[PDB]
């Protein structure tokens, strides 16, 4: 992973993303979602990430 | 000093019927793994001050 002052930026567009497996992963110590609930991620979606 | 006597609900399994009352302070399982009455990951106290 790149350094903090040169944080790596990635564009996600035109693909399907399964957020359920990402949320259910226990390897993440901190997981904070603010805009929308993590459960309802797979229902509504925007144009890019 | 801050009033902590006022507690409001944030998490619930479903919605509330009109003129309904809920007082059960049960642990909420926010993930696939059941909490089994134990506070932890994907587990939150439904009441907040």
């Amino acid at each position: 992973f790149a350094s903090v002052y040169a944080w790596n930026r990635k564009r996600i567009s035109n693909c399907v993303a399964d957020y359920s497996v990402l949320y259910n992963s226990a390897s993440f110590s901190t997981f904070k979602c603010y805009g929308v609930s993590p459960t309802k991620l797979n229902d509504l979606c925007f144009t890019n990430v | 000093g801050g009033n902590y006597n006022y507690l409001y609900r944030l998490f619930r399994k479903s919605n509330l019927k009109p003129f309904e009352r809920d007082i059960s302070t049960e642990i909420y399982q926010a993930g696939s793994t059941p909490c089994n009455g134990v506070k932890g990951f994907n587990c939150y106290f439904p009441l907040q001050s």
